[PDB]
């Protein structure tokens, strides 16, 4: 069959992928591009109206000396020019975002007992579920004990809200399902029984705070905003004294003994609190990556569905934008989730394996590290150079550096069942790929690909960590493209062929599990094609509260 | 020498120990059981064997509900805890008849340890202590087991958590009674971020105790910051000594005239005497049926109050044995002898102002928690320079089982290991002793 | 103890509120059953819940300081810690948020006092908190019109008097009766309805209320006019100025 | 005259100001209301809409047993409900801080230095304005050196841009004036002087980055993109190699050697990074508030304008969002800007001070704080006693305690001429006001307030600043509404009463005088009417890559 | 203090400068504070003007260091004895004293 990328290439230029050579310089520069035209009649329109020059085509150097392509988005039929992949342009990858950041989950198992053993009083499936509507009514910015008081309107934080999911299914099942991520109806069999199991009777809350509000403020705003409401609903709706000693034991179990963030706060360099992409581990992200309860028998789009979701938030907004800026990198990113070049790499690789070892059969040591990464590698480096138009498509070291060792990570651990030989494949892949073509990344790609092999399996203090615990703070990977993603997928990538139901934390896994997030979690890659098609509905705009 | 006053001390029953001791025998610069007794936290590690052991079986790494499906380990730590702590000894120590101690508890599911004193001579902070910990166990630990290349990562994440991605040890199985140098609210604060519940297990609840260890950690912090230079130096001495070694058997004779029926008030009124008897206030001016104070020495005015602040709380959490009313108490103590006097409430009104906020953020849905969770390092109690969580750690101690964050929630690890300590168990017997010692020294 | 300077009615009668030996004025009688249903933490006839065992079947370690202290009847017990909330209305009633709490800790043992501009509070060991509240309920720290007993929704200190002369309630938890001349408590402190409401007598009239106010008006007397504590505020103001500076 | 808080008073109650009694319960509860009718309305269609329960007017307790009130927005003749000052339901509030957030003043000093010393090339004002060309296409995310970038739409980014002053006006006159911020057009002839005088030759950016970047991310990515596109704009711009030795140089310099950020970064327990609300000084809040130079003539009016820059910054955003959230913090600050109440008091002082001293001229000691702060506190508290329509509006003891300090320090201040006794005369309003009433605010209000006195005057690590250097993380301030905004105010007043062009810092002033700025800091009480109303235009909207 | 700049990069106070001859003075200024970081007399608290008394080599005492979680106190015992022998050289008044302060260690604790 056709490599999986061919369709792609052929809409992208007039030869045949294969032919090696093209003609340049008769294009007309960005007259080439609808996009691009866009942009220069908007730039005279907005410098006309605010009275300073803005975009200039003529400024600089004129782009579009050769084609300026379009991109397939992977595992769709959806073709843009880069542009509408810009986070900046791009509703949906706005709103993946800001569904992580306003998210918080917090236990209700101390504040229960503070109620039974502190209070004296009972809790049900009835209070619990007269709690839930009173913090639904709360949640979003409405009052429920003082007069007096003004409000949030319902119309712009219509998108706040509580659920609860419990490993108890009668307790779920008796709540009003108004309220409940129903863990039986979301996950697969086999899924949802490792889930249940974890939680247990422990009841969680999935909260989720105003996207209006933590677009106005920011990640650490999350848990507290959480807590105050969760605080006032327990006066309210279980009867208690409206702020006596016992009120602050519902504060600090909200805001610190049973909440999880979404992301820990950051050393001072890169300052920032909780619920800021960097301090997403990569765990996390692939958890919060909802591929897994979807498309479980095909191991390769779970992990690959990861990738997309993490090297657009960690290289596009967290490193493109919160930690740099400007026009920024998103097709460091994009080679990631496009022209379905990942895919055939890393569908190659499973084959390899699965053919080889069966999955996660191969002994998890450094012999399957070689052997996998190897092969996996060569296939991939071999078709840029069999496609030039491939090799024209993803210009850039960096991007093939990251595909390949993509592919050649995430088969590695298909054939070991574990994440850490899927790192040591990755950096062997980078080690491979320098020395075959004479170059690899932009000048500080390899920073933590030198010091990667010895760093794998080193247990020293900021040294060693299982994959899963790494992320974007982890030292050697804080500050480049073209890495952070592709590790979430590399750790989503035994779990998904182990089947497991989580990769590091499975109330986060569940909490994304909820259709009534404005953004789909289940087909990140379907919904970036939609935001770039213009076609994304996001939360919290003001439309409502300015003029027609 | 650099100051004249002199005090009597006591031990924890009341009974006189030495007479006539220099203020300065007292000083975190010069006494000796201070200096042992902040090494000796600096140095000192909470290993939880069996919670290693644990996470790495079940591979729940990382912090709470989180696991690694497919990493489990199980190993026999607790049974060759013998082994693994002699190990782990060998690395830590710098010389083999140094000052380190490892000692295993609870039939190896804990061990005690003491990093020598000496790699915190070289170094600029007291991190030293759970890193050359951690990384002495996780080494231990592997070699004990020859775990492979392949897994040894997770028996790092189990001991230190999710350290370096997190900022702190985020689930991991060790634990100081200190917290890391990045979460200091300012510079110099680093004994001041001991939560009180630390404090009130490492004391096994005496009362006095409990108090004295705070105040020695509290006032040891204002000679860091640099609060207690110069100027302020004896103000902080003396309220060291008054209100956290029980000075002239002030506190206890006060507690003792109030305890069988006495209130916030009682107290208070019983301090005005005394302060009056003692020489250290006067009556400036009369108004109209009302008696105007002065004193020619507020540094001593403000350790007499701050005594009998201390005294206010044994009485008032005491009688109710539950701590919740200390942030009332210290409000009102301070607001009460204001009126009653017209002379400054302890630490010039920081007492009161964190009084207020700490009640507050004790009552409210906004943050805090109960007493047990604050300290001087909290952003809600770091107001008063070393004067107001004394009485916190005093009226934990009190707390007959009120408090669903009580020190038995928050703090087992550290009280099996920081109370073996003699010295953190017992410090008023340690700083009394030495201060005895040295007295014509100074 | 001299508690309180200046020379006004209002300082005197803040002074009283905080002195143990002044003999509170009683103007009402409420039975036991009815201080526990306005309450409304047990039910009459529920036995006391407990938080903790009694403190004579804990086993605690020798300790000066506790043996030197008397825990008060339901600290021994081991009962809930428990409150009490008042709203005084601005309109001259006889006790104020800062006068309660001042006078409880001289009054009271084992208290927890909290003191905002629109609510005061205690807790303490439920069945200590039964007793000290009949005595805030029965007595001149309680006016039934410009005090309430609120554990939730306050509102109203700083309120115009409705055509009866009541503070505004939310939740109408104190009903003025025009054929008796008296209020009724008609729901516990947090609102709940009571199966019978509870007499709470007359509102003082104005000038009874004014004789036994503590807060200072224009239109009563106003604390620019109590010259000497003025001045014991500003000296409190110059000191602790003073010596946060240089400890002079 | 009236005094000004009285036809406010007649607007909100049939009573006439000084009646003592109402009736009560009459009203209909929330159904007296136009705005809580519109949530009612609302929140029936969001839970219909999304299967969840949202705002309900039974949850709790019944809203409106007692009038719900308009207010005035003070110095307009706007009348709104107060939900229509929520932050939520207001834009002007929202960009007010999008408009600090995004904006960072970077210095060219050391850059043209680097330019002429290292790159051995001129710098003159031709090649500035050639510089600030191409800056300002770049800035908003496009490109200059790279074939095939992709850019943001230019459309989405409208409001981001780059100027530049100076103290040199010919220089600034050479320079073209599309990019220049003039401070003889923007500042009256003696503060432009003392501008002047304070930059010199110095030439600074002002630094705007994209709004809809700034709500995406956070307020520490305004200096990193800035410097990104500093950086290619020099390299561009001065045809200098793309990414050379000197590069960092042009790095360094732009995110660390020159900078001024808004706000600096906090402590882990309230972890944030810079440009956040917590991070700016008060002295800088007075200095971004343009009353300053409009209203120089009346002393109270720049005064006040500055309060409620701050109440609202402050404690509705920061304290009441970034710090807690829900239903927050909106009366605790409206009371500051609203009825024309601290406005009355503040005037009354001002012309007591004026009358007996004469601005300025007061002891800077304690006998004038003593005098001041003691016969404006008890104006104040008469005026709550004379009216009780008065007291109903400012309801909470909170409300009315900052209210009537902020009059007596500014007023103090207005008095010495020196914001340090204007602090400490705000804390002896506190305490005369707890011993009038026998009640302050909140259960937390006077944790400040009672250290207050004593760490007025105190010089101990971290106890002593100047008032203009604090802020909301001096230790004693970083909990409680009812201060900081009022602080800024204080800050300001004998700064306004001096005639001082700045309180505390020339560059922030100067950098916000200026027209394209989205919200109009010179009038920030219309502009908070203006977003009350609903005709509040905010950036950043998706409008254009979103559905029709 | 002279031009009331602190508090950071071009920051100031109009109306709170403060003339004091403080390198002129800087023999008693330096003598003053050693006597407060000191510990005790001949300790090995070293104070040292260079550059005419414009500069001054300060070693706080060891024995601090001893009974300190850390190493701030060097500069947060340095800064209080240096702003305290500077209010006492000149008298400086309560009114004027945080001047010094923030003169000294600038715009903490708000940085
Ligand atoms: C539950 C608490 C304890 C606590 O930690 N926070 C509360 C409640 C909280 C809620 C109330 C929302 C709701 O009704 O659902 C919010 C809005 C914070 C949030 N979670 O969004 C708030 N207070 Ni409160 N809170 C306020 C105030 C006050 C005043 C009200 C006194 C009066 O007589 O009405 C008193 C304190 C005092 O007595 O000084 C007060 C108490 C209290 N405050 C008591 C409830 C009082 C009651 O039962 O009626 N607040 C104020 O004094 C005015 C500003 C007002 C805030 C809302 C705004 O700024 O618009 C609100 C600020
Ligand atoms: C105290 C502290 O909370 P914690 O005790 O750490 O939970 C802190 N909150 C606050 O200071 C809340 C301030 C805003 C709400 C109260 C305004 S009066 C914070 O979240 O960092
Ligand atoms: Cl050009
Ligand atoms: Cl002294
Ligand atoms: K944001
Ligand atoms: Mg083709
Ligand atoms: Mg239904
Ligand atoms: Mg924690
Ligand atoms: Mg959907
Ligand atoms: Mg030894
Ligand atoms: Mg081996
Ligand atoms: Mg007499
Ligand atoms: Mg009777
Ligand atoms: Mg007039
Ligand atoms: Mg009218
Ligand atoms: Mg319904
Ligand atoms: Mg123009
Ligand atoms: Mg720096
Ligand atoms: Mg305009
Ligand atoms: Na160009
Ligand atoms: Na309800
Ligand atoms: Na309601």
């Amino acid at each position: 069959a056709d490599k999986l990328f061919i369709n792609a290439l052929k809409k992208k230029f007039e030869e045949s992928p294969e032919e090696k050579k093209t003609t340049f310089y008769t294009l007309g520069g960005w007259k080439q591009s609808e996009r691009k035209t866009e942009f220069v009649n908007a730039g005279k329109e907005v410098a006309a109206k605010r009275g300073i020059p803005q975009y200039n085509p003529d400024i600089g150097t004129p782009l579009g000396q050769r084609v300026l392509m379009p991109y397939q988005v992977s595992t769709t039929d959806t073709y843009v020019e880069g542009d509408d992949l810009h986070f900046v342009n791009n509703a949906a990858m706005q709103q993946m975002w800001d569904d992580i950041r306003r998210t918080v989950i917090v236990g209700l198992n101390h504040a229960h007992a503070v109620i039974e053993k502190r209070l004296g009083k009972e809790v049900t499936p009835e209070t619990i579920t007269h709690y839930l509507e009173t913090v639904n009514h709360a949640m979003p910015g409405a009052a429920v004990v003082q007069e007096h008081m003004v409000e949030t309107h319902p119309a712009l934080v219509a998108d706040s809200y509580v659920k609860v999911f419990t490993g108890n299914d009668e307790i779920a099942d008796e709540i009003d399902p108004a309220f409940v991520i129903d863990i039986n109806k979301q996950f697969p069999e086999d899924q949802a029984e490792t889930l249940k199991a974890e939680v247990g009777d422990g009841i969680w809350q999935v909260v989720r705070i105003p996207t209006i509000v933590s677009r106005t403020c920011d990640g650490a705003t999350t848990s507290r905003w959480s807590a105050m409401q969760i605080g006032m609903s327990m006066i309210s709706a279980y009867k208690q004294a409206a702020g006596e000693a016992a009120t602050g034991d519902f504060a600090y179990a909200a805001k610190h003994a049973e909440v999880i963030h979404m992301g820990t706060y950051l050393p001072v360099r890169r300052a920032r609190g909780e619920n800021e992409p960097g301090g997403v581990p990569f765990g996390y992200l692939a958890d919060i990556c909802q591929s897994s309860r979807v498309n479980y028998e095909d191991p390769v789009r779970v992990s690959l569905d990861v990738v997309a979701t993490g090297a657009m938030l960690y290289d596009q907004i967290w490193l493109g934008s919160y930690m740099s800026g400007g026009v920024g990198f998103t097709q460091y990113a994009t080679a990631a989730y496009t022209d379905n070049i990942l895919d055939d790499f890393t569908y190659f690789g499973k084959e390899y394996v699965e053919d080889k070892y069966g999955l996660c059969e191969a002994p998890n040591n450094m012999d399957t590290v070689l052997d996998v990464a190897t092969e996996v590698t060569f296939y991939g480096l071999e078709q840029y150079e069999e496609y030039p138009a491939l090799l024209e498509d993803q210009f850039g070291g960096s991007q093939r550096a990251a595909v390949v060792a993509a592919a050649a990570g995430c088969s590695t651990a298909f054939a070991t069942g574990n994440a850490q030989t899927g790192l040591s494949g990755w950096y062997l892949s980078m080690y491979l790929h320098k020395e075959q073509h004479s170059r690899l990344g932009f000048y500080g790609y390899d920073l933590q690909d030198q010091c990667g092999a010895s760093n794998v399996f080193s247990i020293r203090g900021d040294e060693g960590l299982p994959l899963e615990l790494r992320g974007p703070n982890y030292p050697n990977y804080a500050m480049n493209v073209g890495h952070q993603g592709e590790y979430a997928g590399i750790s989503q990538a035994p779990h998904a062929a182990r089947g497991d139901a989580f990769v590091f934390n499975p109330l986060v896994k569940i909490a994304f599990a909820d259709d009534n997030l404005v953004f789909d979690f289940t087909n990140v890659r379907g919904e970036f094609a939609k935001g770039a098609l213009r076609e994304f509905e996001p939360a919290g705009e003001r439309a409502l509260i300015t003029p027609a | 020498a650099k100051f004249e006053d002199k005090v009597d001390l006591y031990d924890d029953r009341g009974n006189l120990v030495e007479e006539q001791v220099p203020l300065e025998a007292l000083s975190p610069l010069r006494n000796p059981a201070i200096k042992s007794i902040v090494q000796g936290i600096k140095r000192t590690v909470a290993v939880n064997l069996e919670g290693i052991e644990n996470a790495l079986k079940t591979a729940k790494v990382g912090g709470p509900a989180c696991k690694i499906m497919g990493r489990e380990l199980d190993l026999d730590i607790v049974g060759n805890a013998e082994s693994i702590a002699a190990a782990a000894k060998e690395m830590i120590q710098v010389t083999e008849d140094d000052d380190t101690n490892v000692e295993l508890l609870g039939g190896g599911k804990r061990a005690l340890v003491q990093v020598p004193s000496a790699r915190f001579d070289v170094a600029a902070e007291y991190s030293a202590a759970p890193l050359v910990t951690a990384t002495a166990f996780v080494q231990a630990i592997i070699n004990e087991f020859d775990v492979s290349m392949y897994d040894a990562n997770m028996v790092k994440a189990a001991v230190l958590g999710r350290y370096p991605q997190s900022v702190e040890y985020m689930g991991a199985n060790i634990a100081t009674m200190l917290d890391i140098p990045q979460k200091l609210e300012g510079p110099g604060y680093a004994l001041r971020n001991i939560m009180v519940n630390h404090v009130v297990a490492a004391t096994l609840k005496n009362t006095l105790q409990a108090a004295a260890l705070s105040t020695i950690l509290e006032q040891t912090a204002m000679f860091e910051m640099g609060d207690a230079v110069g100027a302020f130096e004896r103000m902080h001495l003396l309220g060291l000594a008054y209100q956290g070694m029980n000075a002239d058997n002030l506190v206890f004779d006060l507690v003792k005239a109030n305890g069988k029926e006495g209130t916030v008030g009682s107290v208070i009124a019983d301090l005005v005497e005394r302060a009056l008897e003692d020489g250290v206030i006067k009556v400036e001016k009369e108004l109209t049926d009302y008696k105007v104070y002065g004193t020619d020495d507020l540094a001593m005015w403000n350790a007499y109050a701050a005594a009998g602040l201390m005294a206010a709380t044994m009485v008032n959490q005491g009688a109710a044995r539950a701590a919740q009313g200390v942030s009332s108490t210290l409000l009102y103590y301070n607001d009460l002898i204001e009126f009653e006097t017209g002379l400054p409430s302890v630490d010039f009104g920081k007492v009161e102002g964190t009084a207020v906020g700490f009640s507050f953020f004790s009552h409210s849905i906004y943050g805090g928690g109960g007493p047990g969770i604050f300290n001087g390092n909290h952003i809600v109690t770091r107001h008063s320079k070393g004067f107001a969580i004394p009485c916190v750690a005093a009226a934990m101690a009190l707390d007959a089982g009120t408090q669903m964050f009580s020190p038995e929630a928050t703090s087992g690890l550290i009280k099996e290991v920081f109370s073996q300590v003699d010295e953190f168990r017992e410090p008023l017997k340690y700083v009394v002793e030495a201060a005895a010692e040295i007295k014509n020294e100074i | 103890a001299q508690y309180y300077p200046g020379t006004t009615k209002v300082a005197q009668n803040r002074r009283n509120f905080c002195n143990p030996e002044y003999e509170l004025e009683k103007l009402r009688e409420i039975s036991d059953e009815d201080v526990v249903k306005i309450l409304g933490h047990r039910a009459p006839g529920e036995e006391y819940p407990s938080v903790h065992p009694p403190l004579e079947e804990m086993d605690e370690p020798e300790d000066a300081i506790r043996e030197m202290v008397e825990p008060i009847d339901g600290a021994k017990a081991g009962d809930r810690v428990r409150y009490i909330q008042f709203t005084d209305s601005m309109y001259f009633a006889p006790a104020q948020p800062y006068v309660r709490s001042r006078a409880y800790l001289c009054r009271y043992r084992g208290a927890d006092a909290g003191t905002l501009s629109g609510r005061q509070i205690i807790e303490t060991r439920e069945r200590d908190l039964e007793k000290i509240s009949k005595e805030l309920l029965e007595t001149e720290f309680f006016d039934p019109a410009r005090s309430g007993v609120r554990g939730k929704s306050v509102h109203g200190h700083s309120l115009r008097l409705d055509e009866d002369g009541m503070m505004f309630d939310m939740l109408r938890r104190q009903i003025y009766n025009k054929d008796t001349g008296r209020v009724e408590m008609v729901k516990n402190q947090i609102g709940d309805e009571l199966d019978e409401p509870v007499d709470l007598g007359e509102p003082l009239d104005e000038e009874t209320l004014m004789e036994k106010t503590t807060i200072y008006r224009v239109d009563g007397e106003a604390y620019r006019d109590d010259v000497e504590a003025v001045e014991i505020m500003q000296r409190i103001h110059v000191l602790r100025s003073q010596g946060g500076f240089n400890l002079e």
